[PDB]
RNA sequence: UGCCUGGCGGCCGUAGCGCGGUGGUCCCACCUGACCCCAUGCCGAACUCAGAAGUGAAACGCCGUAGCGCCGAUGGUAGUGUGGGGUCUCCCCAUGCGAGAGUAGGGAACUGCCAGGCAU
RNA sequence: UCCUCCUAAAGAGUAACGGAGGAGCACGAAGGUUGGCUAAUCCUGGUCGGACAUCAGGAGGUUAGUGCAAUGGCAUAAGCC
RNA sequence: CCGACUUACCAACCCGAUGCAAACUGCGAAUACCGGAGAAUGUUAUCACGGGAGACACACGGCGGGUGCUAACGUCCGUC
C-alpha cells in the first residue's frame, strides 16, 4: 500500500451498551460508544415480532360475548 | 485477522462436513470485497464526488479510485471520460477487518433492519448487497454530514454456487431471513 | 406486390441470366410449378398468379412462393434524350432460370392442383410444368 | 496467466529470430530458475544451466533467489565461453528485468557475455 | 427385388457422359466398403420406369455387371433440371 | 533404453471445442508473509521479493469416448482455352483444363533439441 | 483539382452527363522509445438508478476500436494507459 | 398496486430447410501475366541512339460489360 495517500488506520475500542466490548482497527481516532451491537440485536437474538397476530375473531370474542 | 482465524479454525470443518469435500482448496474462500458509490450527480459539481470519495475513504482506510464512464450516453447527458463513481477494493487483513466491523456494528444499525435477502448471489456464489444510508458506519459524525449517499458492496468469493456462498456466509454468521 | 423493405443501393446493373437454377426439387409442399424457359418475373405477374391459384383452390391448403423480386429494374422517362444519368427505378424483377420452381402447394388434390397451376401458367410469361415431390 | 507472458515475449522473440542472433532465454519460477543459449534457428540448444541440476544446487541455500540466479548466470556463461560464444542477445521471456533476471544478467556480464 | 443390368465405363468425362445421355443411357457410380469405386452405364428408360416406386430408394438393388451379382442401395441421385430424366446415381455397396 | 515433467522450437484445426477420469517422489501450479528491491490512477488482484506449512480443488499435462468443429475422396455437374455450328438477349459439337457444394470415409495429432525425476 | 469501391473481362492499366461516398484539415501531442493491458454485445445480482451511467461475476471472441469518407490491414497488436 | 387469462393480429434471438447480390466471400478455376531452363524454326523478327514523317474524326463482326426497352447500321470500355 502507498504511504502518504491513505488515511491513518489505527486500533480502537468500541464499548457497547450491553457490555460487548470489542477492539477493531478504524480511523475515528477516539474511542467508540455503540448502542446496538451484533449480540444485543433483536434479529440476531431471534426475538423479531410480527404484524398479523390473529385477526378479527379474537378481538370480537374478547370484546363482545353473548 | 480475527475473522480470518475464525474461518480457518471453525468454517472449513463445517463446510467440508456438509459438502463432502476432499481437500481444503475445495472450501470456498472470500477473494475480495469491493465497495462502489455511483454518484450520478457529479456533472453539476465536482465537489459532490470529492466529498463522496472522502466519505468512502473514511469507511475503509484506502484512497478510493475515481472511476470514469466507459462510453458516452445521451439519456444521462454524459460523455466518455466523465468521473461518475468511486470504487474501493479490499483484500486480506483490511478485507477481514471491514467484514468484521460491518457484520458486528453497521448491519444492526440499519434503520428498520429485518435481515438480508438470500437471493443475491448472481448464480455464481458472489454476494451483492446495497445500503440506502452511509451514516450507519460509525466513522461519520451527524453534525458534519453534507448529503446522504449510499453505497453497494460486493463480496467476490471462490464459491461455485449460491448454495456454497450462502453456506459460507451462514458459517460467518451473516444476516439471512 | 413483393418488394424489399430496404436495400443498400437503389439502382443496380443489368447483368445476365446465364446458367441453370438451384432450387429444382420440391422441398416444402407436395406439388409444384417448375419453369422450363428463361426470362424475368415482375412483382405483378407473381401476384396475379397467386391470386389465380388462390381462387382456383378456394383459399384451401397452403402455398409457398420460393421466388422474390430483388433486382431494381429502372426505366427512363418518356420523350427524354440519352445519358444525363441513370433512370428512376420503376418495378422489381426476379431472375428466372430453367429448373427453378416458382410455386409449391400442399394439402390439395392433384387433379385440382394441376388446374390451379395451369391458371398461374396462363398468366405467367415463361413456360412452366407441373411436378410432384419425390423421395430423394 | 501464462499466456500473457508469451504474448509479451512474442515480439522480442520474433525480432531476435529476424535478426538471426544467438538468444539466451531465461525462465523464472518461485521454486527454480532456468537459462539456456539457443541458435538463431530456434530448434537447437547449445548450453543450459538451472538450479534443478544437483552439481550447482549443492552450493545454494534456496534455489529461488538472486544468489541462485547469479550462480546460474555464471554457470551458463562459463559453459558458453568454452564453446566460444560471446556475442549473444538476451530474452526476458516476458519477465520484468528486475530481481533474479537482473542479477543473472549482471552475473553473465561479469563472467564475460557481451550484451 | 429390383434387378438391374449395368455396363462398365471405358471412357469418362463430360463428353462421354453427354454421349451416354444422348444414347438413351446414363453413367452411375458404385462405392462404399473397402473396394475400388466402379463406374457403370445404365439404360435410361429401364431405370426411369423403376425409380418411380418409393421402394427403389429404400430397398436393396441387385446389379449385374460382368455376370455377377452386387448388392447396392440408392444413396444419391441427380435429376434433369426441367425434364423427367436422370443424369447420375451414386450407390453404396450394402 | 523406456515412463513422466519443464523450456526452446517445426507445421498451423486429421493439430481446435465440449463430456468423463487420472497426476504430485521430482518438476509445475495452487499456496504463506511482507519493514525491505518493486508496484497499484485504490488494493502483494497483477508485477516483484523472501519461503515450502499444506493441497492437486482450479489451471496445467495425459487417457478414452464422435455431441461439434476440421480434413476429405471416386464419379457426376456448372464453368472455360482453341476450332466449328444452331432455333443465336442463350445453347450444342470435337479436343484439352476441371471446380464449388454435397456423399462414402478419415479424424480425440505428429515430431526435433536441451534439461530434471524413476526404473534399467 | 485530389482520395475509396464497382463497372474493370482473377498481373498493371482501362471510358461515359455511370452507380455509391469524401477532401482544400488536425496533432509539440494524436510523434519516437520503453513498460503494461485487451473489447462490442448480452445475462445474472446490487441504494437512490430508469431499456441504457457506476460496481461484481458469467457467456461471447473482435461481430469493437482506428482523429476523419471508403477500401485494404492491425493480437508481436497499427487498438487502449 | 399487483395482475389472472386468451387471441380475427404482428413479430425480435436461436434452431431446421429454400433462394438472391457489381460495390458479400469461411470456396475457388479455365484463360491471361512475370521469371528460369530446354530442342526446333523464324532474312535480328529484340533493344539503344540519331534523321524524317504521317496520325490523335474510325466503322463493322465475334466474345466479355455499363447506359438504353437484355431497341437501334445507337452510345460508351477490354481482346481478336
Ligand atoms: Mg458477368
Ligand atoms: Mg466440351
Ligand atoms: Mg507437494
Ligand atoms: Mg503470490
Ligand atoms: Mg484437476
Ligand atoms: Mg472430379
Ligand atoms: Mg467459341
Ligand atoms: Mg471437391
Ligand atoms: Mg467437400
Ligand atoms: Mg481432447
Ligand atoms: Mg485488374
Ligand atoms: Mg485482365
Ligand atoms: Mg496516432
Ligand atoms: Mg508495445
Ligand atoms: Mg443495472
Ligand atoms: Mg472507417
Ligand atoms: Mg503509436
Ligand atoms: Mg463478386
Ligand atoms: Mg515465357
Ligand atoms: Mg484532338
Ligand atoms: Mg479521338
Ligand atoms: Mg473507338
Ligand atoms: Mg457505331
Ligand atoms: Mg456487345
Ligand atoms: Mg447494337
Ligand atoms: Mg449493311
Ligand atoms: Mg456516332
Ligand atoms: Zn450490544
Amino acid at each position: 500500500m502507498k504511504k502518504d495517500i491513505h488515511p491513518k488506520y489505527e486500533e480502537i475500542t468500541a464499548s457497547c451498551s450491553c457490555g460487548n466490548v470489542m477492539k477493531i482497527r478504524s480511523t475515528v481516532g477516539h474511542d467508540l460508544n455503540l448502542d446496538v451491537c451484533s449480540k444485543c440485536h433483536p434479529f440476531f437474538t431471534g426475538k423479531q415480532r410480527d404484524v398479523a397476530t390473529g385477526g378479527r375473531v379474537d378481538r370480537f370474542n374478547k370484546r363482545f360475548n353473548i | 485477522a480475527k475473522l480470518h482465524d475464525y474461518y480457518k479454525d471453525e468454517v472449513v470443518k463445517k463446510l467440508m462436513t456438509e459438502f463432502n469435500y476432499n481437500s481444503v482448496m475445495q472450501v470456498p474462500r472470500v477473494e475480495k470485497i469491493t465497495l462502489n458509490m455511483g454518484v450520478g450527480e457529479a456533472i453539476a459539481d465536482k465537489k459532490l464526488l470529492d466529498n463522496a470519495a472522502a466519505d468512502l475513504a473514511a469507511i475503509s482506510g484506502q484512497k478510493p479510485l475515481i472511476t470514469k464512464a466507459r462510453k458516452s450516453v445521451a439519456g444521462f447527458k454524459i460523455r466518455q471520460g466523465y468521473p461518475i463513481g468511486c470504487k474501493v477494493t479490499l483484500r486480506g487483513e483490511r478485507m477481514w477487518e471491514f467484514f468484521e466491523r460491518l457484520i458486528t456494528i453497521a448491519v444492526p444499525r440499519i434503520r428498520d433492519f429485518r435481515g438480508l435477502s438470500a437471493k443475491s448471489f448472481d448464480g455464481r456464489g458472489n454476494y451483492s448487497m446495497g445500503v440506502r444510508e452511509q451514516i450507519i458506519f460509525p466513522e461519520i459524525d451527524y453534525d458534519k454530514v453534507d448529503r446522504v449517499r449510499g453505497l453497494d458492496i460486493t463480496i467476490t468469493t471462490t464459491a461455485k454456487s449460491d448454495e456454497e456462498g450462502r453456506a459460507l456466509l451462514a458459517a460467518f454468521d451473516f444476516p439471512f431471513r | 406486390m413483393l418488394q424489399p423493405k430496404r436495400t443498400k443501393f437503389r439502382k443496380m446493373h443489368k447483368g445476365r441470366n446465364r446458367g441453370l437454377a438451384q432450387g429444382t426439387d420440391v422441398s416444402f409442399g407436395s406439388f409444384g410449378l417448375k419453369a422450363v424457359g428463361r426470362g424475368r418475373l415482375t412483382a405483378r405477374q407473381i401476384e396475379a398468379a397467386r391470386r389465380a391459384m388462390t381462387r382456383a383452390v378456394k383459399r384451401q391448403g397452403k402455398i409457398w412462393i420460393r421466388v422474390f423480386p430483388d433486382k431494381p429494374i429502372t426505366e427512363k422517362p418518356l420523350a427524354v434524350r440519352m445519358g444525363k444519368g441513370k433512370g428512376n427505378v420503376e418495378y422489381w424483377v426476379a431472375l428466372i432460370q430453367p429448373g427453378k420452381v416458382l410455386y409449391e402447394m400442399d394439402g390439395v388434390p392433384e387433379e385440382l392442383a394441376r388446374e390451379a397451376f395451369k391458371l398461374a401458367a396462363a398468366k405467367l410469361p415463361i413456360k412452366t410444368t407441373f411436378v410432384t415431390k419425390t423421395v430423394m | 496467466k501464462k499466456s500473457a507472458r508469451i504474448r509479451r515475449a512474442t515480439r522480442a522473440r520474433r525480432k531476435l529470430q529476424e535478426l538471426g542472433a544467438t538468444r539466451l532465454v531465461v525462465h523464472r519460477t518461485p521454486r527454480h530458475i532456468y537459462a539456456q543459449v539457443i541458435a538463431p534457428n530456434g530448434s537447437e540448444v547449445l548450453v543450459a544451466a538451472s538450479t534443478v541440476e544437483k552439481a550447482i544446487a549443492e552450493q545454494l541455500k534456496y534455489t529461488g533467489n538472486k544468489d541462485a540466479a547469479a550462480a546460474v548466470g555464471k554457470a551458463v556463461a562459463e559453459r558458453a565461453l568454452e564453446k566460444g560464444i560471446k556475442d549473444v542477445s538476451f530474452d526476458r521471456s516476458g519477465f520484468q528485468y528486475h530481481g533474479r533476471v537482473q542479477a543473472l544478467a549482471d552475473a553473465a556480464r561479469e563472467a564475460g557475455l557481451q550484451f | 427385388m429390383f434387378t438391374i443390368n449395368a455396363e462398365v465405363r471405358k471412357e469418362q468425362g463430360k463428353g462421354a457422359s453427354r454421349r451416354l445421355r444422348a444414347a438413351n443411357k446414363f453413367p452411375a457410380i458404385i462405392y462404399g466398403g473397402k473396394e475400388a469405386p466402379l463406374a457403370i452405364e445404365l439404360d435410361h428408360d429401364k431405370v426411369m420406369n423403376m425409380q418411380a416406386k418409393a421402394e427403389f430408394y429404400s430397398e436393396v438393388l441387385t446389379i449385374v455387371v460382368d455376370g455377377k451379382e452386387i448388392k447396392v442401395k440408392a444413396q444419391d441421385v441427380q435429376r434433369h433440371p426441367y425434364k423427367p430424366k436422370l443424369q447420375h446415381i451414386d450407390f453404396v455397396r450394402a
